């Protein structure tokens, strides 16, 4: 039974902040964030939210589908830790603006950055159940970091915005899943959390240690289920949830040292070959939470070598915590399809914020705080940003009226 | 093994991770952050000390110390 990702599409925001500018503004050495492998973070405008990010991520997928295939989408799962209601899923808005069938299960899934993987596994199981032959699922991981001006200060350099949309089916043109090859591990821990709206709290040091424990244990569980698997030999590439690149390098190093007793230069060559390709796009958006592992997958595919089919190992983590290691295969044909999406070009055309604009954006973000009943957005908040959006067929948040969010194609 | 013995092992791997501290004095009240070792290297030090002591327990059990003296205490207790 064949199953996996049929189509993958990314939205990396309309604007970004160069972390070297954040460093200069805090009189840090420019090399601090370079040391940690961080370059830019995507930043959500006040007239964007996770729904608009999700729709912009999914629109290219839906645009390419026949009417018949679009109607085969019978589940929409939104995976987020940036929800806009305690009960209403963002999937309802997403269905509305993508024009999907009313015969569709719709819901939202939460477990910090593990949400995307959980959604993907659920979609996989729908296909494998064979309850509805031909049905497809749309899984969209979408997150923003709308912090208002703190508990969240520790995360400011790393907290990005982005969405990745996956179409899941029995014709996996992009990523063919290794069925049953899954290990998972979780336990309650207070490493980071989002206990207040528009905020985040945490002990980053605890979270990094927890990530490392889960990386080891989720993989061991996979290894116990997949006889003969080898951490170097079985995986051509490795993609990870990437809060920032430096910690993924550290995790890979820990794994190689433990499982393969590899020497330091050997580990660094293995890192560059197998892990660095996935970090390329991640370094341009920052931590985009539940979508980050999927962006890492897209990055691995665009930036790695797929002249023969390749197996990618995937490690998902979410604070709180839960984690999963799983795998699949990408063919040369799949890589060629993915390349047509033009992610690198999309990311390069975003507006580069000054530190002054960024601080103003933080200040203006309050207008669309969680719980806002009525707001009308000024699209000319930053005229220069608007010029980079207008005419591109982007969805934006126009207004909230009596809690009802209204979006516009611009 | 003692709190003071462990503390000497923490000092060694700290100096190894951050060579500019080779000669500087290290007090039990010094914090790795203020020294200032980055987030990844703070975890690396913990893991090197764990491996040196053959301590095969969850890494999170070494979290939460505010300075290297408290970290020594945390290890000493395991
Ligand atoms: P250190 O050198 O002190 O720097 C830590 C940095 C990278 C600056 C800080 O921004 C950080 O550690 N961020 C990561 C925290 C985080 O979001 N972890 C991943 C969880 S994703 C999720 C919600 O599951």
């Amino acid at each position: 039974q064949q199953v996996g990702i049929e189509a993958l599409s990314v939205y990396g925001g309309a604007a970004q902040l160069e972390l070297r500018k954040l460093a200069q503004a805090r009189q840090l050495d420019i090399s601090r964030f370079d040391n940690l492998m961080m370059k830019e973070k995507a930043v959500s405008l006040p007239y964007e939210d996770p729904v608009s990010y999700a729709v912009n991520a999914a629109k290219p997928i839906i645009d390419r589908l026949s009417d018949a295939d679009k109607q085969r989408i019978e589940m929409v799962i939104t995976c987020s830790e940036s929800g806009i209601d305690f009960g209403k899923s963002m999937s309802t808005y997403i269905q509305e603006y993508l024009g999907l069938s009313r015969n569709c299960r719709m819901f939202e899934l939460k477990q910090a950055s593990y949400s995307g993987t959980a959604g993907l596994q659920m979609a996989i199981n729908l296909i494998l159940s064979q309850t509805f032959p031909g049905a497809k699922a749309l899984v969209i991981a979408t997150d923003i970091s709308r912090f208002l001006v703190y508990d969240w200060s520790f995360a400011e350099p790393s907290s990005g915005a982005g969405a990745v949309a996956l179409l899941v089916s029995d014709t996996p043109h992009i990523f063919q899943i290794d069925v049953g090859c899954n290990g998972y591990y979780g336990y309650e821990v207070m490493d980071t959390c989002r206990p207040n709206p528009d905020s985040e709290a945490g002990d980053a040091d605890l979270s990094l240690l927890s990530y490392l424990d889960c990386c080891e244990n989720a993989y061991r569980h996979y290894q116990n289920r997949v006889e003969g698997v080898d951490y170097r030999e079985s995986f051509d590439y490795l993609s990870f949830h990437t809060p920032f690149g430096g910690m993924v390098k550290g995790a890979h190093r820990n794994m190689m040292r433990r499982l393969k007793r590899a020497k330091p230069a050997e580990i660094e060559a293995d890192f560059q070959r197998r892990v660095m390709p996935g970090l390329v796009y991640c370094q341009q958006v920052g931590n985009i939470m539940g979508a980050t592992l999927f962006l890492s997958l897209a990055s691995t595919i665009d930036n790695g070598d797929f002249s023969t089919p390749r197996r990618i190992g995937m490690f998902s983590y979410g604070s709180g915590c839960c984690s999963e290691f799983y795998s699949g295969v990408v063919t040369p044909e799949g890589a060629a399809i993915a390349a047509q999406q033009g992610i690198s070009a999309q990311l390069a055309d975003r507006y580069s914020l000054s530190m002054e604009e960024y601080e103003q954006l933080l200040y203006h973000s309050s207008a669309v705080a969680f719980g806002t009943r009525n707001v009308t957005l000024d699209y000319q908040l930053f005229p220069g940003v608007w010029k980079k959006i207008a005419g591109k067929g982007r969805l934006v948040l126009k207004a909230i009226k009596e809690f009802h969010r209204k979006y516009e194609w611009v | 093994m003692s709190k003071e013995q462990v503390l000497k092992i923490i000092k060694k791997y700290t100096r190894e991770i951050a060579p500019e501290l080779e000669d500087s004095p290290l007090e039990p009240t010094d914090s790795l952050k203020k020294l200032g070792i980055d987030s990844v290297n703070r975890a690396e030090i913990i893991m090197m000390v764990m491996e040196d002591l053959s301590l095969n327990i969850p890494r999170i059990e070494l979290a939460g110390a505010k300075n290297i003296g408290e970290l020594a205490d945390l290890f000493a207790a395991k």
